[PDB]
């Protein structure tokens, strides 16, 4: 259900066994979890300017 | 972010430091003569 766009890379975040996604101070999604692999992935906005 | 961009300044800190050093040198070597000629 969580939709968006960006680049998916590997991060060193240590989530909890009951956490799904992560948010920052400005309340924007920057990290999710794989429902099939349970891997820590970070989301970065694509290039613009 | 969502369309917010910060523009860098034109003059770097090294140029401001050079300007300050030149002002100090002109003050300690000449005084008040380099400002009017």
């Amino acid at each position: 259900g969580l939709t968006g766009t960006g680049v998916l890379t590997k991060s060193n975040k240590k989530f909890l066994p009951f956490q799904q996604f992560g948010r920052d101070i400005v309340d924007t999604t920057d990290a999710v979890r794989d429902p099939q692999t349970l891997e820590i992935l970070d989301i970065t906005p694509c290039s613009f300017g | 972010f969502n369309g917010l961009t910060v523009l860098p300044p034109l003059l770097t800190d090294e140029m401001i430091a050079q300007y300050t050093s030149a002002l100090l040198a002109g003050t300690i070597t000449s005084g008040w003569t380099f400002g009017a000629g």
